[PDB]
RNA sequence: UGACGGAGCUCCGUCGUAACGAGGAAUUCCUAGUAAGCGCAAGUCAUCAGCUUGCGUUGAUUACGUCCCUGCCCUUCACAC
């Protein structure tokens, strides 16, 4: 409920904040459930939204 | 084709074929000075030496549907206008022919 | 060669009431008008006369000054627009009773007087004329929203708000609207009472400004204005 | 007080 | 035996009973013709199911209904369901069922208390 | 003359203070004429 | 042991409640009707307007309801109570008498809604003992052991008291604080069936006008 | 009686307070609420799955519920009975509200 | 091409009046307005202002307030003629709302040509007051469709009403003259005034 | 010029002012842009609300 | 405009009863008020002591 | 959103728009055949006629979500979690 009160906009600094995560393995192994449970909702959630963008620098972190 | 009839404070309508009265208009406290109808005769439009101009419902004396105060003048002539149904003419004392809208 | 009117013989104005809510009006809110009665028989509060009963009542007598709200409505029904009829005057006690001043009334010149009728007008809830033919102070429900025009100007009296000139904000507001000014009867105090109901406030004066002061230059402008003379 | 998501979107 | 058929229409206390047999197009109610049928504002209602399946249907029967009990409003709404029932079991009994079909359907279509009684049962909460 | 049915209580001082005894005392010694889950 | 009425649910369900009043009532008793709610724990108010005694206990029936509960006024006065339990009896019918609200007092403040502690007293005649098992089973059971909130019946004299406290255990004993409201009871009729049926045979009636009805006692 | 696959294990059994027969039988699409019906008892009783407790035995029918069947997507009930009656519930949410029709 | 239902006149033995022949043909308000020309211009009051079921008569006595959005389901007459009635005096009385709304659609297309049920939306879809506020002060907020047209029959209703209290015009004029100028946008009806004011305090709680 | 937005979710949990409902709503205009917002009235899913500003974010509004 | 000025009583009471143009109706009038207070008074004391 | 008369809430016809003119502050209650209006019966051993209880008729608006405020209450046999 928290997570779909968020905006579209947070959604894309979530996703930003995720990437960072993933250059920290330790942090990643650490809580490796969780990330995938909040990340994989989000893009359930407003997944209309967020395939409809053309940035660039968005498509290079989704990959 | 019933034929309306100014005389003194009142108006009154005269069947055709009776030759009678069938409806009368007493409302107007002053002299009525016209009983011009609508082209489509649904509506009758009367000036009065008040000024004020009343319009009725042609055969329905009770209602009335619009009453304006063209001046504080009398006003003698009050016609609707042929062409087109929604603007009448108000004509009075005052000089100046005013042209109301319903 | 416009033609003249039938009758030119002169007409009083109409006397404007809570009834009529189309015409053009300029409404005067003394808000927060220290109008208390209290048994000693009944007498209005002031600040010097009742001192010590005040203080058993736990309220500070800074604020219980009904002379503020005599003045103000002195000069308000002696301007020049009342006798036009164009002004109409609502007054709202701290205590929250709202009060309908007709135009047509005159209270008594002398305080001691005024305060003999605040008393008899909060506790019999209505005056009438000496000739029984109109109520003229009337005791009307809250809020002030619903007895006030359909559609008017709200501004309040802020010394902290921009200066602004009152016949130049008058001839910029529209015809069918009315403007409303909130007047704080207070001696001192925030000017936030009508602040949940008004859409701005304005300054009139960079001085500081009474109430009296204050409401009898905003109708001024408005006589200029509305050529009222 | 600040409840979940809110929390979070000043995280 | 002359083909008819009875049927009934409540509404409140009101209650209507309508008598359906061959005939020519008689439609009274209480003895009186169903233009006499008071209040005025609200004949149109109970000309309502005359108007939905058409006139033609009627020119083969008599209809005769009689009203008691209730007001005004709830005897107009027993006399129209009364008619609209006493027509339908009239075309079920003596007449083909495409017939009974598409009067069912078009009274339904329109407002199903034709057919069945409404009755504003207490519900607790 | 006489009255036929029963006057109806006055709920004076002393009534009063011997009920509300009475409530004290089953209090005190918690006898409470409860239903209870069979 | 627990009648045959209440002996099947008598520790099983807890009861469901609807209190009302007569037609059109008076606002003191919608004020009454609002107090007796509170005090039985699952009662909910219902307005009577327009309704039908039939079809209010066959609604009610339907809706499960155990008990409903109907209130008479005269002149904003309450004036009589009677309960009915379904879904076939018994309906008793109570009269009302030094009834003083809560609304009377001034800065009250609010209830406690905890299940209650109950008090039956001088309850000894069979007739006695009946009331106490229609009056006991309007309440819910099990009550917690520290439940501040207590109703007492006091019989005296077949005029029943009521009283609803709130208490507090001190170190050297027990101080109560009334919450009210305070009235009066007395039994009058007592029949087998719901309130609709006029025609249910009478289990016990009060006889005023025997001689010893001013002194004959029957609680 | 409530069947795992997998295990093939009887993981739960539901029964009445009153030693009700049931006749038909609905499982909510969430798959956390199983709602059942008889002839003899005249309403509708539910249950927990994770804990199987009776949750409340919903009443309004007068003829024994036939049969029950829960919505996939809005997640309402409806129940019908010999009482003449559909009666649709909204068991789930803040407020319960019913709605019979005839 | 041709189709044929009917090869005999229709002469029924009870006399009935032609006017309800031409309502066979098509079922109009009173038997003298038709609903088929009648649209919502604004989408949003779509599926919210009811007027694809045609109906003689205002009257139905529908289950209406049964579930929550039920009263999207009704003709927006029948609602109209509802919230007329009110004060009291005139509660119980529908009937004397369906004569008075009656008598206000006969002013309306006497006074405009158009078809007065059109009037009747256009009034109700400018009115609705899209932004409001509430008391947090004061903050700005949107507004649900359903509010929107119940808060639009209600400012027609009590304008009308209102003006009509203690005036010589009858109820009837007062309710023509406000769902006419309330139809046109002007400023003269009393429910646009207040939408204007209401909208505008939300826009400085903005 | 005012916009047009279908709702599409009914937030929950969200803790609004009594008589407010926080919502999620598309502008038809552009069906991939979504807004939150603060409604007064009753609301349902696939309604369609007036937005005189689009710009604005809803806040948790005490 | 037209002007009119109040009416309004000096030292009012409201406590105080209304004055009165008539002084026969005010007397009877004081008098009817001390009557059915003295009456109401009497029928609650016979009755309390009758029970 | 009147009065009078007639006819069957509807229609027709006539008129005509000392105290008080719909009631302040506060405060109470209320969700469908409910609020409200209207009339007709009975007085059922308690109560009631300064009235009480029944019976029918007409019949709505706004909510039916929310725990934001304010109070009360409860908690700390698979699969999946």
């Amino acid at each position: 409920d928290a997570l779909m009160v968020m905006p579209f906009s947070y959604v894309l600094k979530f996703l930003k904040f995720i990437d960072t995560v993933m250059q920290n393995k330790t942090l990643l192994h650490s809580h490796l459930p969780l990330i995938c449970k909040n990340l994989f909702f989000i893009i359930k959630f407003n997944h209309k939204e967020l395939v409809s963008q053309k940035n660039e620098e968005l498509k290079l972190q989704i990959n | 084709h019933d034929f309306a009839v100014t005389s003194s404070t009142r108006v009154q309508i005269f069947s055709s074929r009776t030759r009678q009265v069938i409806k009368t208009f007493s409302r107007f406290k002053d002299v009525v000075y016209s009983a011009s109808f609508r082209s489509d005769g649904k509506l009758l439009c009367a000036g009065d030496a008040t000024g004020l101009v009343s319009v009725y419902d042609s055969y329905n004396p009770r209602t009335i549907l619009l009453s304006i105060n063209a001046s504080t003048h009398p006003t003698h002539v009050t016609k609707f206008h042929t062409q087109d149904n929604k603007i009448l003419a108000t004509a009075s004392d005052d000089r100046v022919t005013r042209l109301w809208d319903i | 060669q416009k033609a003249l009117p039938a009758s030119l013989v002169p007409q009083a104005p109409p006397v404007l009431t809570s009834k009529d809510k189309i015409t053009k009006r300029m409404i005067v809110v003394l808000a927060m008008a220290s109008l208390e009665t209290h048994k000693i028989k009944y007498v209005l509060l002031n600040c010097d006369d009742h001192q010590g009963l005040l203080k058993k009542m736990g309220r500070d007598i800074s604020e219980a000054r009904p002379d503020i709200t005599h003045q103000c409505l002195l000069t308000l029904l002696d301007s020049p627009i009342n006798k036009a009829g164009k002004l109409q005057v609502y007054i709202q006690t701290s205590r929250g009773i709202l009060i309908e001043v007709n135009p047509t009334v005159r209270i008594p010149r002398t305080f001691k007087r005024f305060s003999g009728l605040m008393v008899q007008l909060l506790h019999k809830l209505s005056i009438r004329s000496v000739n029984s033919e109109e109520k003229l102070l009337k005791v009307i429900k809250n809020p002030i929203t619903d007895h006030l025009p359909t559609k008017c100007r709200k501004v309040t009296l802020s010394f902290d708000a921009p200066v602004i000139r009152v016949q130049d904000y008058i001839e910029k507001l529209d015809d069918d609207e009315s403007i409303c000014v909130f007047v704080g009867a207070m001696a001192r105090g925030k000017d936030n009472f009508a602040d949940e109901y008004v859409d701005e406030k304005v300054g009139l004066s960079n001085y500081p400004l009474s109430a009296s002061v204050a409401c009898s230059k905003f109708c001024h402008g408005a006589e200029d204005a509305w050529n009222i003379l | 007080s600040l409840k979940a998501g809110e929390r979070l979107m000043e995280a | 035996a002359v083909p008819s058929v009875q049927t009934f229409g409540k509404k409140k206390s009101a209650t209507a009973v309508a008598h359906v047999k061959a005939g020519k197009g008689l439609i009274k109610v209480n003895g009186s013709p169903i233009t006499l049928v008071e209040p005025e504002i609200l004949r149109f209602k109970v000309y309502e199911p005359l108007l939905l399946v058409g006139l033609d249907k009627f020119s083969n029967i008599d209809i005769r209904v009689r009203v008691t009990g209730g007001g005004h409003v709830s005897q107009v709404y027993a006399i129209r369901q009364a008619i609209a029932k006493g027509l339908v079991a009239y075309h079920q009994k003596y007449v083909d069922e495409q017939s009974k079909n598409e009067l069912k359907k078009a009274f339904t279509s329109y407002d199903r208390t034709l057919l069945i009684a409404d009755s504003r049962r207490p519900e607790p909460k | 003359f006489d009255r036929t049915a029963k006057p109806v209580p006055v709920i004076t001082s002393e009534v009063t203070e011997s009920l509300e005894d009475m409530i004290r005392r089953r209090i005190q010694d918690s006898n409470f004429d409860d239903l209870q889950r069979r | 042991q627990v009648d045959d009425e209440y002996a099947a649910t008598s520790g099983i369900m807890d009861p469901r409640i609807i209190v009302t009043t007569s037609r059109d009532p008076s606002t003191r008793l919608s004020q009454f009707a609002k107090e007796i709610k509170l005090l039985f724990p699952n009662a909910v108010r219902l307005n009577r307007g327009n309704y039908v005694m039939p079809n209010l206990v066959d609604a009610c029936k339907k809706s499960g309801t155990t008990d409903l509960v109907v209130l008479h006024e005269h002149r904003g006065v309450p004036t009589s109570l009677t309960i009915s339990h379904f879904p076939h009896g018994p309906t008793a019918q109570f009269s009302l008498h030094n009834v003083v609200m809560r609304h009377d007092i001034i800065n009250a403040g609010n209830q406690s809604e905890v299940n209650p502690h109950l008090i039956f007293d001088n309850f000894t005649t069979a007739l006695g003992k009946r009331v106490v098992c229609i009056l006991k089973h309007l309440f819910n059971a099990g009550p917690k052991k520290d439940s501040e909130r207590v109703i007492t019946f006091a019989n005296r004299g077949d005029f029943i008291s009521v009283r609803q406290h709130v208490y507090v255990r001190t170190r050297e004993g027990v101080e109560i604080a009334e919450v009210g409201p305070r009235f009066e009871m007395r039994l009058f009729e007592l029949r087998l069936g719901t309130l609709e049926n006029k025609d249910a045979d009478v289990e016990w009636q009060l006889r005023r006008f025997i001689r010893t009805a001013n002194k004959k006692d029957y609680l | 009686r409530a069947w795992d696959l997998i295990r093939y294990r009887n993981f739960r059994t539901f029964t009445g307070t009153e030693r009700i027969q049931f006749n038909c039988l609905a499982v909510d699409p969430s798959g956390e609420v199983v709602c059942a019906g008889s002839l003899d008892n005249f309403d509708i009783h539910v249950w927990s799955v994770q804990t199987g407790q009776l949750l409340d035995a919903l009443s309004g029918h007068e003829g024994p519920v036939s049969c029950l069947s829960f919505s996939q997507e809005n997640s309402v009930l409806a129940s019908a009975s010999w009482d003449k009656t559909i009666r649709i519930w909204s068991i789930f949410g803040r407020s319960q509200q019913v709605e019979p029709i005839e | 091409f041709e189709v044929v239902e009917e090869f005999t006149p229709v002469v029924l033995a009870t006399p009935i009046p032609e006017e309800v022949q031409q309502a066979q043909t098509e079922i109009k308000l009173f038997n003298k307005w038709s609903f088929e020309e009648v649209e919502v211009k604004d989408a949003s009051l779509v599926d919210y202002v009811q007027v694809r079921q045609p109906i003689f008569v205002a009257h139905t006595a529908g289950r209406y307030a049964n579930k929550r959005f039920r009263k999207a389901q009704c003709p927006i007459i029948e609602r109209l003629t509802n919230s007329l009635m009110m004060n009291g005096r005139n509660n119980g009385k529908k009937l004397k709302a369906v004569r008075i709304i009656k008598h206000t659609l006969d002013i309306i297309n006497v006074l405009t040509d158009q078809n007065p049920i059109q009037v009747v939306v256009d009034a109700i879809t400018n009115t609705g007051p899209r932004e409001d506020t509430t008391r947090v002060r004061r903050q700005a907020v949107d507004v649900s469709p359903l509010r929107r047209v119940n808060q639009a029959i209600a400012l027609l209703t009590i304008g009308a009403r209102e003006a009509a209290f203690r005036n010589i015009k009858t109820i009837a004029e007062t309710l023509a003259e406000e769902l006419i100028n309330a139809a046109k946008g002007s400023s003269t009806s009393y429910a646009i005034k207040k939408k204007d004011e209401l909208e505008r305090v939300a826009k400085s709680n903005r | 010029p005012v916009t047009l937005a279908k709702v599409i979710k009914v937030l929950g949990r969200t803790g609004s002012r009594g008589g407010v409902t926080q919502v999620r709503v598309e502008f038809l205009e552009d069906t991939s842009r979504t807004i939150v917002r603060n409604v007064k009235g009753p609301v349902r899913e696939n309604d369609i609300l007036v937005l005189m500003e689009s710009e604005r974010e809803a806040r948790r509004l005490r | 405009i037209p002007t009119h000025a109040p009416k309004y009583e000096e030292n009012f009471n409201p406590d105080k009863k209304s004055y009165d143009p008539d002084r026969t109706r005010s007397e009877i009038n004081k008098m009817k008020a001390q009557l059915k207070k003295e009456r109401k008074f009497t029928m609650k004391e016979i009755r309390k002591d009758a029970k």
